């Protein structure tokens, strides 16, 4: 038997249904999401850490000239000064005053500590959206892991089921991603090849190990100016570690709908939004039918003291009459109350106490057992505490939240108006028939 | 540190702790049962916006249907007595002349 | 749970109330003012004989 259903996809939280199959006894079906994972599709751009300014040991064309070559180091830059005869502890290193030109080389690499310490630039697509199941039928309490698309069905050992797609696609990952040690950070970081100095991504490479690594730096050489041989240079500041600086809280602190983000590969587990829509297969090998099952004669509904909150906070009492010692399921059917029982063992006749939760001011719910339906009619009062350690385990509507009394006064109030503007246009048909008739 | 909780809930960490998440309830001072002047402080502080809203339309409501009131029983005894305005000893019944003069 | 009373100061004599907390079975909760001292503040100006 294939039953269809809609989901709230909020991990932690069963939700309950009945099925009423009409040749068979009614079933339980509690559903459960045991965990979510929202994996993206992502493409790595390029990696970035702190840049090291490697400077070759300087030559000098000791009388002559020299000319800058081309060659294909990151950030290359290369430039020849006129006569500078340098010293050093030996002493003077050239003949030639004048003409003495010197050529001043430097380029970066790779930090040596990178290996740890780098970033990884990626683009996020669309994400699928992975649950892992536990969901119950009668005894038989299977779980699976699916894919929540809407196509792709989740078999598990006889059990099929098709989830999905999601209510409302959602992405905590903006289109561009960086992640550094664990940390994630939604920073838009400029493209591969568009380096610019001094701001993040100044120095980009396909791998840590890759040769073609480029940057923008923004070196420069000057003059020198000392005898002494040395060849200075002015750089601007890592633009890594302005960043590293300046990163901002990670994610891990600003995902919404309190997802609990990790990595490798990049993923967003426990995210709670949006409902699933599923369409579930159950064996009819589970069902029992109704002459075998224990159909009860009478019950009645007493509501103890109940109270509205996120913890089950209601009490209530079944007297029932029954034809047989069985495990008859009982059920809310209302969208509003939720019970915590499943199946509790019948009599031929007695009595049970259930537990429920409720969002509304009233239980104006109704119940049943083993089909059979009975209104349960409650006044909830206003939780006592302000906080607590759970999450609300059902929805709170518009229709069913608010109180009867108050429903009375303002269905009063509308019912007089409404009431009134009938009795006036009644009022002055009347009176063009009297003035008619007897005219 | 104050910090606001909505329904849907929140979280925070503190330090090297791992995080501790608590949700809100529905605790409102008055009652939803009582007296609507219990009604009306329990609901205020829930949703200000819809309270104020629904509370503006029933008192719209409520004129509107007044206004009308008189719109249509003016309208009526008016056609009802001008035709015996202009005529001798208006032998109307006393119970109408009297509902109609007031 | 909080619960709030107001038991009159009549020593000797227990006050019994009902806590309800809505999931739960009820209560029974007697408070019984065994002894009160009021004591004013007082500070000494002198003696005499």
């Amino acid at each position: 038997f294939e039953h269809a259903t809609t989901v709230p996809n909020v991990p932690g939280i069963p939700y309950k249904a009945l099925v009423e199959r009409a040749g068979y006894a009614p079933l339980n079906l509690e559903i459960t999401v045991v965990s979510s994972e929202l994996t993206p599709s992502t493409n790595k751009e390029y990696v970035t850490c702190k840049f090291h300014t490697v400077v070759p040991s300087p030559q000098v064309k000791c009388c002559g000239s020299l000319e800058c070559k081309a060659s294909s180091k990151a950030d290359y830059t290369c430039r020849v000064f006129g006569g500078v005869y340098p010293f050093m502890w030996g002493g003077a290193q050239c003949f030639c005053d004048s003409e003495n030109t010197q050529l001043s080389e430097a380029y970066v690499e790779f930090a040596p500590d990178c290996t740890i310490d780098h970033a990884v630039a990626l683009k996020v697509h669309t994400a699928a959206l992975k649950v892992g199941l536990r969901i119950v039928y009668g005894n038989t309490t299977a779980r699976l892991d699916t894919f929540v698309n809407g196509v792709t069905p989740g078999s598990s050992r006889d059990l099929k089921v098709i989830a999905g797609p999601i209510s409302a696609a959602f992405s905590p990952f903006d289109h561009k991603v960086v992640i550094r040690k664990g940390l994630v950070y939604n920073y838009d970081f400029p493209e591969y090849g568009a380096m610019n100095p001094g701001a993040f991504g100044d120095i980009q490479a396909s791998s840590l190990d890759a040769t073609d690594i480029v940057a923008r730096t923004d070196i420069r050489l000057l003059k020198p100016s000392v005898k002494n041989i040395h060849v200075p240079y002015t750089q601007a500041v890592s633009g890594y570690e302005m960043w590293k600086n300046n990163s901002g809280r990670p994610l891990q602190e600003t995902a919404p709908f309190g997802c609990k983000i990790e990595v490798e590969p990049l993923r967003a587990t426990n995210c709670a939004y949006g409902h699933i829509p599923i369409s579930i297969d159950i064996p009819d090998a589970a069902f029992v039918r109704s002459s075998e099952s224990p159909t009860i004669l009478e019950v009645s509904c007493t509501v103890a003291d109940c109270i509205y909150s996120a913890d089950f906070g209601g009490s209530l009492t079944l007297q029932y009459k029954a034809n047989r010692e069985g495990h008859c399921p009982v059920h809310s059917h209302s969208t509003t109350a939720v019970l915590k029982e499943a199946t509790t063992h019948v009599t031929a006749t007695g009595s049970i106490t259930l537990h429920f939760s409720t969002s509304s001011p009233q239980a104006n719910f109704i119940v049943s057992l083993c089909g059979k339906k009975t209104t349960c009619n409650a006044e909830c009062k206003p939780p006592a505490d302000h906080i607590i350690g759970e999450p609300h385990k059902v929805d709170q509507e518009f229709q069913a939240a608010v109180s009867k009394t108050s429903w009375n006064w303002l269905l009063a109030l509308f019912g007089g108006a409404s009431s009134l503007i009938v009795v006036g246009l009644i009022v002055l048909v009347c009176s063009s028939m009297l003035i008619n008739t007897r005219r | 540190r104050n910090f606001s909780v909505g329904r849907e809930g929140l979280e925070y960490v503190w330090g090297n702790h791992e995080p501790v998440r608590v949700w809100a309830q529905e605790s409102a001072p008055g009652d939803p049962h009582g007296w609507p002047h219990e009604i009306i402080i329990h609901y205020y502080h829930r949703h200000p916006v819809y309270t104020v809203i629904v509370l503006c339309g029933v008192a719209l409501a409520i004129l509107v249907g007044t206004a009308s009131s008189a719109a249509c029983i003016a309208k009526a005894r008016r056609d009802c007595l001008t035709p015996y305005a202009l005529a001798p000893n208006a032998t109307v019944p006393t119970a109408l002349a009297v509902l109609c003069c007031i």
